[PDB]
């Protein structure tokens, strides 16, 4: 199960309009004893900017990620159908690729959001 | 379904 | 003078309430046949986060930073002296440390913005 | 080790000018008894389409991949840094994202091409 | 009338040798308010890849498309007879398949484009 | 006269 | 609903070993007192060749297609999904392109049939 | 779920 | 003496029962730097479907052509007497009646096959 | 001997 | 060094 | 006047 604490756990939500940039944030809470590694997937790769798309949470600690929605031609007809996820593993003790390529998948830990653009 | 990549910065 | 062309020019609107973080976006043009490289500089480090605080635009190209008012108590009455600073300078031929250090301070171009509280 | 052979084994070269879109190809031949999966990944994702960027290539068989370089301002004295792995897998028995979180570290081959542009 | 802008918009052309594969680019472009589908259609089916041949283009959106053409013994005194066709329809509001079938035939725009090979 | 067929990818 | 009678009417069967094309046959009948289009479509374009893909029966007449599996490493263990379309319409009274472009979507009928390998 | 292309002869 | 290499070169076998349609394939590779047409002629119309009857083999190409025995009552004491013939001529530079007419007899090239049934 | 005919298809 | 991230089609 | 810091990301 997932060890980090998500806000919003499930639903990250963009106001409009969207002629510009929408940043919506999610905080990314480490309420365990020990350093948490994450690192955030979409599957609308060219659509988002997220900053930052990776790192390390403390114990106790709190990171709070931003998530760019480029602009585009809003129809409020069309619901989004965009997800993230939220990937984590508890933190091993050098490199960050070598810790991703190293897990086994019975370590690693998910949490999906889905999008919802409102007016 | 849903294909995740890696998101950019 | 600066070569970088920045949107916006000069003054950085952030839109309440305050409660939650709020971001502004502030995009950086390359205009130039050569590589710029940026640092952002804040008078009020603890109340803004910056992403990215720093980098190397491609000439020809645009970095768009994420600029994050941290939440706070608003006083509709107190207008912000806050201000923000967009130093750059052409990039040179691995560090970026090494890079900062080196410049002259005739290489080193600034442009200033001073930070907007709107409701 | 790798089980798949690579034409080109190790660099990827790219032919300018490159005011409009220089591609590449990339061949992916499985001369194993089993079905192989693949994933292209890149150190620079905003750079390059990849198509295909992930597949299935069918024992015996051979795919090539499209590897895409937009547009942009060279400059012929900045030597490329740029990578591309293309991470393996023996083919399981659905889904592909399935197919990706259950694979084990031992099970996982990868190949690395540097870049380079030539004009 | 054909909604989509198409670059270029009447001759593919093809530069030599062909002893490798040789890509040209399509680019799709649409200027209108509505998403757009498109599918690729060739006279010589065995002699290229097309890579996407189908797909959807949001509004305002553009969608550069790889025509791949096969290696093959090049004689430079017979000129090309090969066509493609990218036919479009404005995306009605799951799958692909149940869209290009439900398709009335006035529905339907069509650009033809010439294959053109130079040395 | 051209029969046009779906490209393959 | 389909207006042909198809023989076999939704499983092709193909038989071993798979190391040479493996050829077999789908029986058209047009039971009915007018002509009748057809044109066949797969899932899978580039493991078979059909002879004819398209053409017309006369009423009350039988055309038999060859529909020949291209050779390749057998899984005894992997079902097949590739299934196979044949698409008609009643002929109007030149071109095939024409006619079907032309064709209304309620004037269409699909059958579809299953593959299947036997050893 | 099922993507069918002409076939080819 | 004839251009294309035919597999196989002179014996064409059908292997039983014949209460269905047998395809034997013969395959005609074009080793030379020339197109090269091709025309199936048989002492025995009415007994096979071949297709494709006719066509043209590009250089360095091969087509498989797909050779149907009509259903019998097989007698395994009565051995063919049919044979088949592939007639080819090296490629012109419109139509492929006016090419056979123009045909001088020097330029034409034969091969025989003889059927061969075994059960 | 062999009278060839042209192949139907 | 260097981090890889999948590759956009 | 203004004392300007490195920002913070």
């Amino acid at each position: 199960e997932q060890i980090l604490v998500l806000d919003p756990p499930s639903d990250l939500k963009f106001k409009g309009p969207f002629t510009d940039v929408v940043t919506t944030n999610l905080k990314l809470q480490n309420p365990s004893d020990r350093k948490v590694c994450f690192k955030v997937k979409t599957t609308a790769p060219r659509r988002y900017c997220v900053r930052p798309n990776s790192g390390v949470i403390d114990p106790g600690s709190i990171v709070t990620v931003s998530v760019m929605l480029q602009p585009f031609d809003y129809d409020p007809n069309e619901k989004s159908k965009h997800k993230f996820m939220v990937q984590t593993i508890f933190a091993p003790p050098s490199d960050m690729e070598a810790v991703w390529k190293e897990a086994k998948p019975d370590e690693l830990m998910d949490s999906k959001l889905r999008c919802v653009f409102e007016m | 379904e849903d294909e995740f990549y890696d998101a950019l910065s």
